């Protein structure tokens, strides 16, 4: 039973050639494709894309390599691939993939009676992806994967979406550290190059990032620097050295601070939301040590004056302030 | 002669031999004997939740097509005649990125015994995922997977086993650890079944158990934050008309526990939850954040009521290293006994 | 707060499929091993069935090929499908959340549990 | 046409394991190197980057042929069809051939037997680097190659006419050095497999020191300058003389923080490490001869009037003594 | 039926064909067409001097050795017959490391029409040198070169053309710009000669104009500077019996001034001269030293001129500001305009 | 002459079966190996490696290659290697290894009259050492490089260096910029494993840190910080404000300079020397600000014991502080 297996699948390679597509110089050879997202990471916003991990598979009829004789499908050694005809593939924004191989290259290749072809793929590919972070830390993004054929037109080869909207499963099973997947969306369209006509399928992901982390570790610092700066207001007039000390140094941790956040950032040369929360709070101790400059420089001739200054400030920084959250969380929430 | 005999049933046992073809197509299910022999259990990386790991991977399985007659009973084989028969396609379900080392040759090894057993042996480095909760960190414990299986056959075609029991089927060396920052506790092996778009398939699995060391976070986070706390409350035992010592000394200590802060976060991975060290440096900014807050009062009430300021500054010489000695007691009973 | 509920249950007559729900709230259990176990009157806390993140089944050696576990992960649940059912399944079938920490298998492993649902198989 | 008759009857009878001339005498092989561009040099490491066209031109009688062409210029798709020597570089830490988007090589052969086989590579070599001197130091970074299987007896390497070319050598890649000139030599290695002939180009580099001396020594004299010129103010023991010379000292420790990042991290003094900490020493006994001043100011008349008088003498003169042993160390000793 | 016809031409054609040979060899001069096609120009790394582009690249040439008949008058071909043909061996002059794609399959094209018209495509990723003089960085512009031709054939044998005006034949698609800190504001295409002593060589010649943007350095480096000025010169209207508070004044605006020049001149790669940042950055240290010079006269003639000192630091309110803007307004309109 | 060399090596070549060791089924085949080592670079404490450039050359006979009539040693083309049978050599601890390739494969064999075949390649590997910092920077390491065969037990391969003591050339022209290179030893022993008895060569080295690097960088500071924090003894105690802040900034610096060190250095969390040397600087300037708390607090009332506890501070701390350094200094070195 073995030894007739051997036969006919000896059979059908012989003659058969690969540099000819099914139905060569005939109506196009149509191919499903689909896809088990495995896993998503390494979302990265210095280098401008994506690390994805995923089976791809693609299902296509070829008529030369139709067998009877045995029930059964045949799933045959992955280096019998290279014996075969399979599309050229590729993807468009990709910039670095590979297939695993370990312990053998993850390949498969399976065959049916009336001659459909199952070929499937475990890819890891890193693909790039348009990030608009105006509103960064606050900002959604849509980030995308692009399939095409590099050398058949629509009159040799077609890309459909096997199944409809379940071609593609795993999405609900991912968790990102950073992000969370809002929707997942697949679109089927052909690119007109100068070349002709080329099908393309794409699949695009939309992420919102997650704000956690950047309140506990961003936001609320800058907020405390700022009360605490604030504390200035309630010291003696005439404690030059302590009021002085406290809002220069207020003012050198805020520059570190958003030093430290230039050096770990991505080079974004564009206003983003975080710069402006940052830049608002310099703002307010930029005018409380300024304040005192003036506080100082009158505390002398007219004490009462300036010992009603600090009191106004007293009120009119905490005011000023809030009103400055509330306007800058109800533009961007 | 015997080299010219071995030739001779070497060049004839592959004759009519297809290895595009498992054992026992169509007649049986072909049963694979799996061990595995840990080297080295390299290191775990916090920030990409992976590890890294050295093995030598064990399979065995019998293909009467391969019988043969001779002196010998055991053959040790040659990585080139080893590329001619079938083997499983087995694969790495978590696998992030393999390496099977070839240096100065594949290394690779296959034994063909007298009845048709094939025994077949590689050295492979795996770097696989292993999520993690970091709700508990640094004082929390993991487990890390290792899932294999076939890519291509189904379990009615080919199923995994372990060659021995499940519990000495896994055997790590003893230099095996080169973890700095875990502990290895031990491990568990199982076997269980998936289902893909294109089958069911067969999944072996071991479970490595980690136990985090909290020495470097003692003496990187939680120490220079208890002191930072003793030192604010040190100053409220500096006279009152002392306004810029007290002042100077509240103020750095606040930027320190927020420089501290800010220095904790670059270990820790870009989590959406706070962890427990989250929790105890916000408690700690906070007493510094109160002394100072403590201090801004007693000078709000210096030079018109000296007797309430006396008696704030005697009551907070007591209720702050109370309070933050029960805050430590309830936080390293809460978190050391998990 | 985190709460596993469950449905299902109830009695059977010696036989018919009986799923079993169980929906979690207050936490999302995408990266954890969600579980079911069973509980015979007195006897002891029995595992059933598991099911992690990368949708690797584990079984019982006692309910292999009758007992089908699933999980929801979009609703974040978890069924299990009970088929074959016999009078010595009678028991308090439980639903469990947890890391699998030093094993999956036991039940000491598990951070979250259910409230419990009484199954009933009558012959 | 005739031309495949040629290569087929060429490669009829040639075996490719065997080297020309096996049993006669060497190979003598003919070598050129034009250098493209020399690439950052990663003191860090140890290493520079260099690429290059390489050219070896080479006798085989078993390649003669007859006909109205004079030279057969192929592409790499003989290049593994004739012999080729086992050319290595061997202070190479990490080197490649460029195959994009084919293979660059190129293969020449002549009617009387002469080959030529060029290919382009991009090498990382390994160069000793001593910062003792630093900025005043000169490199002379070598480039070896020789034969990683046959011996002296076997094959023979030897410059040409024109041995190694250089184009536009203000579009290479070093900013921290200047290119100098190079040299070419021949020597013999003995191995423990045999002696092998190893031929070396040597890059000599010497770092300019335009921007260390704008950046460093001219700012740190000119700081040492005004804090002698405070020496005659301290009389007066006031604030602003005080303030004068901390902020010198401030003004020090700034340049020193500048002084110390142009550098990599080598464990052993540099010349600029020592005049920094030299102007270090000289501010800090600056303000300890205003601490004994002013402890002094009331016993001043006995001793401390002299005390300064020659404090104001001697640190000018030391500082020009230090000034002159320093720059005739590091400009005519070492 | 048909395809039995199809293959019988496709092992018809390579009957006694040397793939060795260039068309043409010896009785006429080989011409080659070449286009691309940018899908997206990668990012400008300053440290290293370079620049990623990804590309189609697409080459046309006759081969009157693969005429054929038959009823389709083109053959598309993949990768098997495309390397069993002689194509043009094109190198880029100043390419570093560059990636030929092979995900899922080899990314290269061979079309062929009936009168034996060849066509060759393929997808790269070009990683090439761009030669950059920083003396006006941030505000400066470069012109990025990519250079390619043939490797081992002289302009006797091939000769490369555009496929269409040289403007048009360099294509770039709207979309494919991933530049975070340039402005791509043209091309120009251009073809010459080069002479080396293996012969002479046609080359091929693209250049992109780049313009850097700005705003994140005035955002970034800037304007912390200018702050950090402003407040040197806070210190001039604070009373002079406040000597610690101008000292800290003083101290704290050199220390800041220290840590933005060194971080400012941490990223730029290692040149050995002055930009106009660092011009900026020493004329803001040299107008708050001078500050610090001011003070240290003012406290000078404090108790025995008072008078002389209060005249100081009056005229000094005036005159720091006023040369600062001064300063700016030079700078900003001598380095905008050029 | 040259077809009689051509004839002789096709010969050899003809019948050869790769698939089989020299003197299968009987005797084991001895191998004997030479290492030259070229550099030695990048002793990695993060990542916990080393890197090594060497020649490896590999000794034995195969009766199958021997040849008369000709009195030379062949060299061969390294590709001919791929047609010969070589032992499955390699090295348990490496992580990442490559032959080089420029200008061609660095690989060399070398046939000799009697059989006798010279096998060598040129490679460069990354070996893992355990390294024990407990000691650090005082600390002597051990790293090894072990040589083992994959596939071959005792009974069909042996390993020996060849050469006796002088197998291993090239330590004394390795230049670490931080190391030095004390010693190396040669080990030769059969590791037992399950499939049974292996083979296997050990060449191992004991370096030793240099300390002059560490005495400038990380102690000096320290002892300079820690005296400065003596100053303020000699000052006046209604000096609050200078007292103060000399005394907080001296500790916010220790700190600064302890943890910078911990962040800079692998994470090895168990107490080292330079740890045990910077917590006792910082314990030193801890309790020289609390002396100062207590004389602050304590100055009004006893104005004359507060200026006692000033003097016998002058003396106690310098002296308590080289009874320290003289213990550290003694339990270490
Ligand atoms: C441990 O395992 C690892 C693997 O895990 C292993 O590494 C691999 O080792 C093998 C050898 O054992 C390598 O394979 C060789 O690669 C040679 C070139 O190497 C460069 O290119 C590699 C990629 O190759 C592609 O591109 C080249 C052209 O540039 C092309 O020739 C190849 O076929 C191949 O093209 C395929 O893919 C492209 C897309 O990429 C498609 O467009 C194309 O259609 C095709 O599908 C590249 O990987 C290399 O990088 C590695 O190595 C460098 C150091 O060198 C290192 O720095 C990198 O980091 C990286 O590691 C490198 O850039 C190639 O020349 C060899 O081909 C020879 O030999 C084979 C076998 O005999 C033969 O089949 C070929 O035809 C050819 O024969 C010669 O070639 C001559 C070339 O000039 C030519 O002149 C001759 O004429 C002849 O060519 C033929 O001649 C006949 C007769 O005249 C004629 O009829 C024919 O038409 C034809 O002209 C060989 O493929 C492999 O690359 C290594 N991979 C890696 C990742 O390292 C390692 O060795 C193992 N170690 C041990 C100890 O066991
Ligand atoms: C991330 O960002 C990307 C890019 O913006 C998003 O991708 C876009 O998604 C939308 C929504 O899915 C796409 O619009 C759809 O396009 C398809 C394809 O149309 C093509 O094929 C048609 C034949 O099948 C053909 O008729 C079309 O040509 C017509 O329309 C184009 C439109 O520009 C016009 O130019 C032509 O002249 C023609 O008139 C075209 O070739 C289309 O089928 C969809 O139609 C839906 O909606 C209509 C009503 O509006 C309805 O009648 C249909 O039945 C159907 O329901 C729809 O227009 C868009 O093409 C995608 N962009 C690209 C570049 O591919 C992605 O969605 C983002 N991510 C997330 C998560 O959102
Ligand atoms: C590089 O090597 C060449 C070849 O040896 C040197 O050229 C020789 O120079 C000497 C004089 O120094 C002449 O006598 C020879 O005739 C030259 N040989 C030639 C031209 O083939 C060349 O000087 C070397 N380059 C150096 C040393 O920098
Ligand atoms: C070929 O190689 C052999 C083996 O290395 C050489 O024989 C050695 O010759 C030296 C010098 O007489 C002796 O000291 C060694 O003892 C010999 N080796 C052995 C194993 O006997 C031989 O000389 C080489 N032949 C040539 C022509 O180089």
């Amino acid at each position: 039973n073995m030894s007739f297996v051997k036969e006919t699948v000896d059979k059908l390679l012989k003659g058969y050639d690969i540099r000819l597509r099914p139905d060569f110089g005939g109506p196009p050879v149509c191919v499903g494709m689909n896809i088990d997202i495995a896993s998503i990471d390494m979302v990265s916003e210095v280098n401008m894309d994506y690390t994805l991990t995923m089976y791809f598979q693609q299902y296509w009829r070829d008529k030369r390599l139709a067998y009877s004789g045995i029930p059964l499908n045949l799933t045959l050694d992955n280096r019998v691939a290279d014996q075969l005809w399979v599309p050229d593939t590729y993807f468009l924004n990709d910039k670095k993939s590979f297939v695993h191989g370990v312990t053998v290259k993850n390949r498969m290749i399976r065959l049916h009676p009336d001659g459909t072809v199952l070929y499937g793929l475990r890819i890891t590919t890193t693909a790039a992806c348009m990030m608009d972070l105006r509103r960064y830390p606050l900002d959604e993004q849509n980030c995308t994967l692009e399939i095409e054929s590099y050398g058949y037109t629509t009159d040799d080869i077609e890309f459909y979406w096997r199944g409809g909207d379940k071609a593609v499963t795993g999405v609900e099973r991912i968790e990102l550290p950073q992000f969370s997947i809002v929707e997942h969306r697949l679109v089927s369209r052909n690119v007109v190059f100068a070349t002709g006509a080329y099908p393309r399928l794409s699949l695009s992901f939309r992420l919102k990032r997650n704000i956690g982390y950047f309140i506990l570790q961003t936001y609320m610092p800058s907020i405390l620097i700022t009360i605490l700066s604030w504390v200035s207001f309630w010291i003696n007039y005439d404690a030059s050295a302590a009021r002085v000390a406290l809002g220069i140094t207020t003012v050198l941790t805020m520059t570190t601070i958003n030093t430290h956040l230039r050096e770990t950032l991505p080079k974004i040369p564009y206003v983003k939301a975080i710069d402006m929360y940052l830049m608002g709070c310099f703002v307010f101790v930029f005018l409380a040590l300024l304040e005192y400059a003036f506080v100082n420089y009158i505390f002398f001739s007219q004490p009462a004056r300036a010992a009603a200054i600090d009191r106004w400030s007293r009120i009119v920084f905490p005011f000023t302030f809030s009103l400055f959250n509330l306007v800058y969380w109800l533009y961007y929430v | 002669d015997n080299t010219t005999v071995f030739t001779r049933i070497l060049d004839r046992l592959l004759d009519g031999y297809d290895n595009r073809l498992r054992p026992g197509l169509g007649e049986r299910v072909t049963e694979v004997k799996t061990d595995i022999f840990v080297t080295s259990f390299g290191p775990v990386s916090d920030h990409d939740m992976e590890y890294t790991i050295d093995v030598f991977f064990r399979q065995s399985w019998k293909d009467e097509r391969l019988k043969f007659k001779g002196p010998m009973t055991v053959l040790r084989l040659n990585n080139l005649m080893a590329s001619k028969i079938w083997t499983p396609d087995t694969f790495f379900h978590n696998g992030k990125k393999s390496v099977a080392h070839n240096m100065t040759m594949p290394n690779k090894l296959l034994r063909i015994t007298e009845d048709g057993t094939l025994l077949y042996t590689m050295r492979l480095t795996v770097r696989a995922e292993c999520p993690m909760h970091l709700e508990d960190f640094p004082m929390d414990a993991h487990a890390c997977p290792l899932k294999f299986g076939s890519y291509a056959y189904t379990r009615a075609e080919v199923v995994y086993e372990w060659t021995r029991e499940p519990a000495r089927s896994v055997v790590v060396a003893e230099d095996g650890s080169r973890l700095n920052q875990y502990d290895l506790l031990g491990q568990t092996v199982d076997s269980g079944i998936v289902q893909s778009s294109t089958g069911e398939y067969v999944v072996m699995t071991t479970h490595f158990h980690l136990k985090r060391k909290i020495g470097y976070f003692v003496i990187q986070t939680y120490l220079p934050c208890i002191m930072t706390v003793i030192l604010s409350q040190v100053s409220f035992w500096l006279n009152r008309e002392s306004v810029p010592a007290r002042t100077v000394f509240g103020v750095t200590t606040v930027l320190t526990m927020t420089t501290l802060s800010i220095s904790a976060r670059n270990s820790l991975p870009k989590v959406a939850y706070a962890t427990a060290m989250d929790w105890f440096i916000a408690v700690c900014y906070a007493f510094v954040f109160s002394a100072l807050i403590e201090f801004a009062t007693v000078n709000y009430f210096t030079k018109s009521q000296p007797a309430r300021a006396a008696k704030i500054d005697r009551l907070s010489r007591i209720a702050f290293p109370l309070l933050f000695g029960i805050f430590n007691l309830v936080y390293w009973a809460t978190y050391l006994n998990r | 707060q985190v709460q596993l509920q469950e449905s299902g249950g109830g009695l059977v007559q010696a036989g018919g499929s009986l799923r079993v729900s169980c929906a979690a709230s207050g936490r999302t259990f995408t990266t954890y091993i969600m579980a079911w176990f069973r509980q015979a009157p007195g006897k002891e806390r029995e595992f059933l069935a598991a099911m992690d993140q990368g949708r690797i089944q584990y079984y019982g050696d006692s309910v292999r090929g009758r007992f089908t576990i699933s999980r929801d992960y979009a609703k974040n649940s978890v069924d299990l499908q009970l088929d074959g059912l016999r009078p010595e399944d009678t028991a308090v079938y439980y639903c469990a959340a947890g890391a699998g920490f030093w094993g999956l298998r036991t039940a000491s492993s598990y951070h979250y549990w259910g409230q419990g649902t009484q199954v009933t198989v009558s012959s | 046409g005739d031309v495949t008759v040629i290569l087929n009857n060429l490669l009829e009878g040639y075996d490719n394991k065997l080297r020309p001339d096996i049993g006669v005498k060497p190979t003598l092989i003919h070598t050129d190197m034009y250098v493209n561009s020399i690439g950052p040099v990663n003191a860090i490491n140890m290493e520079y980057t260099i690429d290059i066209f390489f050219a070896q031109t080479w006798y085989d009688r078993r390649l003669k042929f007859n006909s109205t062409i004079k030279v057969l210029r192929l592409n790499s798709n003989m290049v593994g069809k004739i012999w080729i020597p086992d050319t290595f570089f061997r202070n190479s830490k990490k080197a490649d051939a460029h195959w994009i988007t084919t293979p660059n090589r190129m293969l020449r052969i002549w009617n009387d037997g002469r080959v030529l086989y060029t290919l382009r590579l991009t090498i990382d070599a390994e160069c000793q680097l001593q910062l003792h001197n630093f900025p005043m130091d000169e490199h002379s970074c070598p480039l070896e190659f020789s034969s990683y299987g046959y011996p002296r007896e076997e094959i023979v390497y030897q410059w040409k006419r024109s041995s190694v070319e250089v184009g536009d050598t203000r579009s290479w890649r070093l900013y921290q050095f200047s290119f100098v000139g190079l040299r070419n030599t021949t020597e013999v290695v003995k191995t423990t497999s045999g002696d092998y002939v190893v031929m070396s180009v040597y890059f000599d580099l010497s770092r300019r020191m335009g921007y260390f001396t704008i950046q460093t020594y001219i700012p740190c004299t000119l700081i040492v300058v005004l804090s002698w010129v405070s020496f005659w103010i301290n009389k007066d023991a006031v604030p602003a003389r005080t303030s004068l010379g901390i902020t010198t000292v401030l003004t020090m420790t700034t340049l020193s923080t500048i002084a110390r990042k142009s550098l990599p991290k080598v464990s052993y003094v540099t010349a600029m490490d020592l005049f920094v900490s030299v102007c270090f020493i000289f501010v800090f006994s600056a303000l300890v001869e205003y601490g004994t001043l002013h402890y002094f100011v009331s016993s001043q008349p006995a001793r401390a009037a002299k005390m300064d008088s020659y404090a104001r003498i001697f640190f000018p003169t030391a500082f020009c003594l230090f000034n002159l042993v320093y720059w005739v160390s590091y400009l005519y000793l070492g």
